[PDB]
């Protein structure tokens, strides 16, 4: 039940995102890739020195809306 | 003919006939007292041939002025006033003629300048005319070279993001097998001719 | 002082050697052979005619200078004598030879003519050099402008060696 | 080999050609035999017809080009009707045919690669107007502009083109194309190596002017 | 009559002094003869008169005769003289006198000189003509020289405003744009060198 | 010449008589005049007078003439024309007009070179003034050297043009290159796009073609 | 090792729920809920809300949204024709995101 919920969830949020991460580097920094229409994007920035706002703008607006 | 006078080519000749003929006024003269003889005697014979003098001419010319008969005065009379005329004429030639051919060569000098300077004008075709530069041409130029411009400098600012973009894609292609040899992390992850040608 | 008086003075002096041949014994000679009409008067026509010759020259060199308008040019021939008594060298004449007689009077405006036309060709040369000079100025000018144009066109080739590396780092298929 | 087969069923038969847009239909004599029942004459062909798929709408010029050499082909030759009435001599015609048709699809892919490198090769421009091909080599190189204007045809290329030179400028004459075209050979590749042989020797053995 | 051309003289006078002295003379003994028959006629008019007159008129023409030969006879030596001393004394004119027109020639000038002067002028003036018609070439060439370097001129303004132009969008320099343009264009080969082999090898494993 | 008295001679010349029978009547007229004017100093006289006087007058004036007549001899019809002789053995006034008679040949030459001068002079000053009212330009002048050092400017007109259509060439072919680069550009973003679309879908493929089939049961 | 599994996903949900600002959960009644946070750049915490459940026909239609949208149809069809929901869920995240500044 919570293995087969959780699995889903996280191919569910693998669709949604388009997006992949690291998680052996240090959290104060955040590493990963984006599937974006164009070709395909690295993620490299301070997750811990940047407010969230800014960052998640800076993800949501490298999304080709046009 | 107006010359009636008697004409003589010999003088002594005749003056002794003459001298010889007044014998008989000689023996007329001596039928006078001889008291008075002497001048009546004389008048009649200087009278005789003093007469007989002044109807002769000798060659036309005066008796009391008449002179030898070697050569006639009157053709050296005629040439010595051609002389004269001709000394006269020549006299006044260089009176007169050098002043007037001097009045003709001032004004053929005048004529001589006027006619130098009449030539200053003096046009010859030797310009040589062109056809104007073609405008739609250099136009063409003109135009084209802006558009080649305009993209070069669009291409000079595009390209630099293909170059970041690839330098990402290469940073994605290092990141990419081991994010893919990582365990909990495959956990969550588990012809343009065709295209030408309109099939 | 004027010729006058000389020329009148010495024609007199041929007058009296003239009269003074025969004179007394002429006299005597013809009043010895004639010798009677009326002593007085005859006496008397023999003068007349000493006077009347004796004059006639007067009158008539007097005519020949007057009528002939001899007094002017012989005045006229004194004013000459003394305005060139200064040179005593032979002085030259007309010789008869027509071309030397015409020369010696023409040559002076002609000489006067040549002299202007000197004038004239060395001001044509005046204004001639400037123009020399000035062509030659547009010359160099010309070459220059040539130079400027030369030298922007091989600029504008000089971007053949960019093309050239450009195709050269463009690898065509092989 | 650039031909496919479709089908051969009792009542036609069908070949695609070149990316399957010309469909060579053999419309057979209607009959529910074919040629091992019936003589092997009597199998008449009552059409050859050749159905074009290509939309010339949306083709791109070198679509354009080859299809029409493809068709002035046929129909300066259509005497298949007259001389292909046969199943037997099908074969032969058709690879006949497709001799052609692979010829001008190189062609095709010829003028492709020559409208994508011209500038490293000094080939400007090329025109095509019916079947022609106009050929724009300019450069500074020795300060030369010409067009050549190869009327391409259909036995491209095993017969030589001829090539009429409409000079612009700079000093070309006849002789110099027609020894360019004599040193390259008639045979496969002709353009690219005709446009090869020209950059070579006038404007690569030239000294760049400096 | 003398032996001489008296060019110089008559030239002066206008007439040769010989005639002036012809004329004298004839008459002179025209006078004289004139007085001698005026003379005799007066005697004869108490002759006419008078009968028996002791001398006949025919003597007295006689005597007549000889006073006119022997006033002749010394008349002629003494005009002999008279001629002598007129024509070369107190009419003529001396050697060391220029006459108007001698004072007008003046200076003796060389033929040959005048020859050599003669074709000087022509050269000179043929030179003056060569020279105006360089001058009218020199001015056209002056001409030309204007509108070449006009159309010079307007050939570098079309440079100016082809460089302004190719300034105005923003590419400065060209050589320099390109130069730079190749070299981006070496590193874009280099990553595309790189991501090719990268899927060449990953498109296998 | 003198000549006076009753005169009755010279131009008073009987034309029907010869020479010789004129100088008779001369004579014998002359002979009158002297009986004449001898005859008036003689007075008349008781037994004195003149007859005998006049008488062997006459007689002897018919000698006079018959003496005349007899001296009038001559040659048959010798008469008919007149004589004329004279020596010229030397003299030297002849040779002085023999010499002026060069002197008058001498101007008689100087007339016609005169005339012919002066015609020569005025015929040419008529002749310049007829006609004043009705190579050589380059050299000749001190500036024939800026004249032959002249350039051809036609072909730098022409070169004009070669410059001209060198720049068409050069700026064409930039055309060309720069669209070769567009031409790569685009194709690189092709190679870009197309990897990207198979990684893509690698990681897709592991993904759940349905996820939400199995998330509602 | 299924705790270490189950803790990371967790934190992959947590932190796009921090770093992205989006949350699923699925609740009973066969109905999930997509949570909105930090999108408001003066009030962070603000949630939105939209929660989807489904038909008798197993097809995507959101029971309610908080606040409400309006393009539901379309999308509906198309993950019922083309059978795709990244662009759904994408779309919803494209409007929602909108949402802020009208």
């Amino acid at each position: 039940v919570t293995i087969p919920s959780a699995v889903y969830v996280a191919q569910l949020y693998h669709q949604v995102s388009k997006i992949e991460w690291d998680y052996e580097c240090e959290p104060g920094m955040v590493k990963g890739i984006h599937h974006g229409p164009s070709v395909a994007q690295p993620i490299h920035l301070d997750s811990t020195q940047l407010s969230r706002k800014f960052i998640s703008d800076y993800l949501w607006s490298l999304v080709d809306t046009e | 003919r107006e010359d009636f006078r008697v004409r003589c080519t010999s003088k002594r000749a005749v003056t002794e006939m003459l001298q010889l003929c007044g014998r008989f006024v000689q023996k007329l003269g001596d039928a006078l007292p001889e008291e008075i003889r002497e001048p009546a005697l004389r008048d009649a014979q200087w009278t005789f041939e003093s007469a007989v003098q002044e109807n002769i001419s000798i060659n036309g010319q005066a008796w009391q002025e008449a002179s030898d008969n070697c050569f006639m005065d009157s053709d050296i009379k005629v040439l010595e006033d051609q002389f004269d005329e001709i000394i006269v004429d020549i006299a006044t030639k260089r009176k007169q003629y050098p002043r007037k051919i001097l009045e003709c060569v001032i004004k053929t000098i005048k004529a001589k300048q006027e006619i130098l300077k009449q030539y200053h004008p003096v046009v010859h075709p030797l310009d040589l005319k062109y056809d104007p530069d073609p405008a739609p041409h250099m136009e063409n130029l003109k135009c084209r070279g802006e558009t080649v411009a305009k993209e070069i400098s669009e291409a000079m600012k595009s390209l630099p993001a293909l170059i970041e973009q690839g330098e990402g894609f290469s940073q994605v292609l290092r990141m990419q097998p081991v994010i893919h040899l990582q365990r909990i992390h495959q956990e969550v992850f588990s012809c343009p001719q065709r295209k030408w040608y309109p099939l | 002082i004027s010729r006058v008086k000389l020329l009148d003075t010495m024609v007199d002096t041929f007058l009296q050697k003239l009269v003074a041949a025969g004179s007394y014994q002429r006299f005597t000679d013809c009043y010895k052979c004639f010798y009677q009409l009326q002593p007085a008067m005859t006496q008397q026509i023999y003068d007349k005619f000493i006077a009347q010759l004796q004059t006639s020259i007067r009158e008539e060199i007097s005519d020949i200078k007057e009528e002939g308008n001899l007094e002017a040019v012989l005045n006229a021939l004194d004013k000459i004598v003394e305005e060139g008594k200064v040179r005593k060298e032979p002085a030259w004449r007309p010789s008869g030879i027509p071309e030397k007689d015409l020369h010696s009077v023409m040559a002076p405006y002609f000489l006067q003519q040549r002299d202007t036309l000197r004038r004239h060709v060395q001001k044509q040369e005046a204004e001639n050099q400037q123009l020399a000079d000035a062509v030659l100025a547009g010359r160099r000018q010309v070459e220059e402008l040539q130079l400027q144009v030369q030298a922007q066109q091989q600029a504008w080739q000089a971007l053949h060696r960019e093309q050239r590396e450009l195709v050269a780092v463009l690898r065509e298929p092989e | 080999s650039e031909w496919d087969v479709v089908e051969w069923s009792d009542d036609q038969a069908v070949f695609t050609f070149v990316y399957d847009t010309i469909q060579l239909t053999i419309t057979f004599e209607e009959s529910v035999v074919g040629f091992p029942f019936l003589d092997k004459r009597y199998r008449k062909i009552v059409d050859v017809n050749f159905q074009s798929l290509l939309d010339e709408d949306q083709a791109p010029p070198s679509s354009l080009l080859v299809h029409k050499l493809i068709f002035q082909y046929v129909e300066e030759k259509e005497s298949w009707k007259k001389t292909c009435t046969t199943q037997h001599q099908l074969p032969k015609m058709l690879e006949e045919f497709s001799l052609v048709v692979h010829h001008c699809r190189l062609l095709g892919e010829e003028i492709e690669y020559l409208k994508r490198w011209g500038p490293n090769y000094n080939l400007m421009n090329i025109d095509i107007n019916n079947n022609e091909l106009r050929l724009l080599f300019s450069s500074s190189a020795a300060f030369a502009k010409f067009e050549i204007t190869l009327f391409l045809s259909a036995y491209y290329p095993s017969v030589p083109l001829p090539s009429t030179i409409q000079n612009h400028v700079g000093n070309t004459s006849q002789d110099d194309i027609a020894t360019i075209l004599s040193k390259v050979p008639l045979e496969n590749n002709y353009l690219k190596n005709v446009v090869k042989q020209i950059y070579q020797d006038l404007f690569q053995d030239c000294h760049f002017y400096h | 009559m003398s032996v001489d051309p008296m060019t110089y003289e008559a030239q002066f006078f206008g007439f040769t002094p010989q005639t002036c002295m012809l004329r004298i003379y004839i008459a002179f003994q025209d006078y004289l003869f004139e007085v001698m028959q005026a003379v005799e006629q007066v005697i004869l008019k108490k002759l006419d008169g008078i009968p028996d007159c002791d001398i006949s008129p025919v003597q007295i023409r006689k005597c007549t005769e000889k006073f006119l030969c022997f006033m002749k006879g010394h008349f002629d030596n003494l005009f002999s003289k008279m001629e002598q001393l007129f024509l070369q004394l107190i009419l003529r004119i001396p050697s060391n006198i220029l006459l108007p027109e001698d004072k007008c020639k003046e200076t003796p000038y060389s033929e040959e000189d005048f020859q050599h002067l003669q074709k000087e002028i022509e050269q000179l003036q043929e030179k003056y003509k060569t020279e105006l018609c360089t001058k009218q070439a020199l001015l056209a060439e002056l001409e030309e020289q204007k509108i070449v370097q006009a159309k010079l001129k307007q050939t570098l303004t079309f440079f100016d405003e082809l460089h302004n132009v190719g300034r105005d969008h923003g590419t400065s320099d060209f050589r320099e744009s390109l130069v730079s343009l190749v070299q981006n264009s070496r590193k874009l080969q280099n990553i595309r060198d790189n991501v090719e082999k990268e899927s060449k090898r990953l498109k296998i494993s | 010449p003198i000549h006076q008295g009753i005169t009755e001679l010279s131009r008073s010349i009987s034309v029907d008589l010869a020479e010789s029978k004129r100088l008779g009547c001369l004579l014998l007229s002359s002979f009158q005049f002297s009986i004449q004017k001898l005859e008036p100093f003689l007075r008349d006289t008781k037994g004195f007078s003149l007859e005998s006087f006049r008488a062997k007058a006459s007689s002897l004036s018919e000698e006079l003439k018959h003496f005349a007549d007899g001296l009038e001899t001559d040659g048959t019809l010798q008469k008919c024309f007149e004589d004329s002789n004279g020596k010229a053995s030397d003299f030297s006034l002849e040779a002085s007009v023999a010499e002026m008679k060069e002197y008058i040949t001498k101007f008689s030459l100087e007339r016609q070179t005169w005339d012919q001068l002066l015609l020569h002079y005025q015929q040419e000053a008529k002749e310049i003034l007829s006609r004043g009212s009705t190579p050589m330009t380059y050299l000749g002048s001190s500036q024939n050297e800026v004249l032959n050092t002249k350039p051809d400017y036609q072909k730098i007109l022409q070169n004009q043009s070669k410059v001209f259509d060198c720049m068409e060439l050069v700026m064409d072919e930039l055309q060309g290159s720069v669209k070769q680069l567009q031409a790569f550009m685009d194709e690189s973003t092709q190679c870009f796009q197309k990897v990207s679309v198979q990684l893509g879908k690698r990681s897709m493929q592991q993904l759940d073609p349905s996820p939400a089939r199995k998330l509602l049961k | 090792a299924n705790a270490e599994r189950l803790k990371r996903l967790q934190k992959s949900a947590d932190l796009y729920k921090d770093r992205l600002g989006l949350e699923i959960r699925k609740i009973y009644g066969e109905k999930l809920q997509f949570i909105f946070t930090n999108i408001d750049p003066k009030n962070p915490e603000s949630p939105f809300m939209f929660s989807l459940h489904l038909n008798e026909a197993r097809d995507y239609e959101v029971s309610d949204s908080a606040p409400h949208l309006e393009g539901l149809a379309e999308f509906q069809e198309n993950v019922r024709k083309t059978n795709n929901f990244s662009a759904f869920l994408a779309n919803v995240r494209k409007a929602f995101t909108a949402t802020v500044y009208n």
